């Protein structure tokens, strides 16, 4: 992972979206969020989320 | 099958319903909505606070 660290929620959002990076690990909440209000709804999370460490 | 999901289902949403649409609550570039200056409309949506 620290490899390849990003910098900031948006910039990991679009490094997602160009094809740089491929998977983003971070809390339920923001990236719940994040895909409310995503145009379009073309990111999507993998069930409810909290899988490790609720 | 596939032509009448196509022609029945999937229909572009020409219709906004309404001012809940969350493509008007964060607007961008391309849907452009306004309404005229210095009316009614106008004062509803300065008044209103969110």
């Amino acid at each position: 992972m620290t490899r390849f660290n990003q910098r900031g929620v948006e910039d990991a959002l679009v490094s997602l979206k160009t094809g740089k990076l491929d998977a983003f690990i971070y809390d339920a909440a923001v990236l719940n969020y994040k895909a409310g209000r995503d145009e379009g709804c073309k990111l999507v999370t993998i069930g409810s989320g909290y899988i490790f460490a609720t | 099958a596939n032509l009448a999901a196509f022609l029945v289902l999937d229909r572009p949403e020409e219709r906004i319903t309404g001012i809940n649409d969350p493509r008007l609550r964060n607007p961008s570039d391309k849907f452009i909505y306004a309404t005229v200056k210095q009316s009614s409309v106008d004062i509803y949506f300065r008044r209103q606070v969110e």
